C-alpha cells in the first residue's frame, strides 16, 4: 500500500483560545501527526517512537495542553530547533527509517504528501515545486521513505519568487541526538 | 504563554475503503 | 443505457 | 468524505473510474461512448478515445481528484474495487508485473481503477489483467501522461 493521508479538525478560534489558556484539553486524540497551534501560528508536530516531537521556532518552549492539563515538555533544543512532549494517549507514532532511502515523502497540513529527493544531510528537492504558502503550516510534518518511516521533520523551505524548489529538514537523527542529551 | 494547543490530526495509518452509505 | 456510480472508494481510508 | 475512485456499472459489467484534474477517467471497454448519470441527467463525456481505451466524463459529485505521479516510481499499487491494494512493479510504460499473482476473480470489475505510485499518486489506470491459466501474473495500464495529453 502507497502513503496516503487525511486530515481532521478537531476545534476551531474560541476552543483553541480557551484551550490555550485553560492548557487543560478534552479531546480524543487519533493519528501519527497533529496539526497544532500556537496564539500566534499554526503548524503540525509528529508522534515518532511515543514522543510527540515539533519544530522550536513555532512551539518554543511552551507547554502542550492536555486532559490532564499542560504537559511539559521531555526534550527542548533550540538548537537542533526540535522540542519534544510525551505522545498524546491515543496517538500512533512512526518508527524512524532503517533503509537509507533517498526518495522521501513530506505530507503537508492539507494531507497531502508530496516526493522530495533527498540530496543532503538536511535538504530535498521538491520534483514539483509548489508555492510558499501552500507548504504554510506544515513545519513539523514528517518526510517519510517509501516504507512509511519517518526520516526527518519539515522545518523549512528553500524558495525563491515565492515557490519553494527545496526543503530543509531536521533528520530523525537530530531526534535522537537531542534525547541523548 | 499558552499552551500549543491540537486543533486537528492528520492520518496515515487509513487504507483505501469503500464509504459507507448512510 | 447510462454509466451510473453504484459506490465510491476513498484512498486515505478517511470515516470523518 | 470524498472517493477518489468511483465504483461504475452499465447493463452488463461492472467496473471502476478514478478522477485524476477534475475529469473521471474509466476504460472505453466499460463505459463506451455512453453517458454518466447525475441527479440533473446524463452528462457526456468529455473525452472518448476509443484508441486508448480511454474515456472521461467530468467528475462528479462526492469525488475528489486523485495527484498524477511526479517521482517515476516503478514501485507501484494497484486498487480493485473492494478496496483491496495490489503491489505491481512497473515493468514497462504500460505493463505492471504483481508481486504475488492472484486468481483474475481478484482484479476482476477492478478496470478503470488507478495504479498509485509510493505517495498515493495516480501513475495510470488499470486498463487490463494479463493472466496465464486464469491467474493474473501482471496488468496493462493507460499511463497519467495520456489523460494529461488527451485533456
Ligand atoms: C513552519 O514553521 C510553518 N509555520 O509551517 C515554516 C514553513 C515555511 C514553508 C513556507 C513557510 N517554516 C519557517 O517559517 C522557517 C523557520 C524560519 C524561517 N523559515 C522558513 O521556512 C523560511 N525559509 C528559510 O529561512 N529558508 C532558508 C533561508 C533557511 C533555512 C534553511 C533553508 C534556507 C521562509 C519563511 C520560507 C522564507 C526558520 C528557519 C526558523
Ligand atoms: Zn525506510
Ligand atoms: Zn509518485
Amino acid at each position: 500500500a502507497p502513503i496516503t493521508a487525511y486530515a481532521q479538525q478537531t476545534r476551531g478560534l474560541l476552543g483553541c483560545i480557551i484551550t490555550s489558556l485553560t492548557g487543560r484539553d478534552k479531546n480524543q486524540v487519533e493519528g501519527e501527526v497533529q496539526i497544532v497551534s500556537t496564539a500566534t501560528q499554526t503548524f503540525l508536530a509528529t508522534c515518532i517512537n511515543g514522543v510527540c516531537w515539533t519544530v522550536y521556532h513555532g512551539a518554543g518552549t511552551r507547554t502542550i495542553a492536555s486532559p490532564k492539563g499542560p504537559v511539559i515538555q521531555m526534550y527542548t533544543n533550540v538548537d537542533q530547533d526540535l522540542v519534544g512532549w510525551p505522545a498524546p494517549q491515543g496517538s500512533r507514532s512512526l518508527t524512524p527509517c532503517t533503509c537509507g532511502s533517498s526518495d522521501l515523502y513530506l505530507v503537508t497540513r492539507h494531507a497531502d504528501v508530496i516526493p522530495v529527493r533527498r540530496r543532503g544531510d538536511s535538504r530535498g528537492s521538491l520534483l514539483s515545486p509548489r508555492p510558499i504558502s501552500y507548504l504554510k503550516g506544515s513545519s513539523g510534518g514528517p518526510l517519510l521513505c517509501p516504507a512509511g518511516h519517518a526520516v526527518g521533520l519539515f522545518r523549512a523551505a528553500v524558495c525563491t519568487r515565492g515557490v519553494a524548489k527545496a526543503v530543509d529538514f531536521i533528520p530523525v537523527e537530530n531526534l535522537e541526538t537531542t534525547m541523548r542529551s | 504563554k499558552g499552551s500549543v494547543v491540537i486543533v486537528g490530526r492528520i492520518v496515515l495509518s487509513g487504507k483505501p475503503a469503500i464509504i459507507p452509505k448512510k
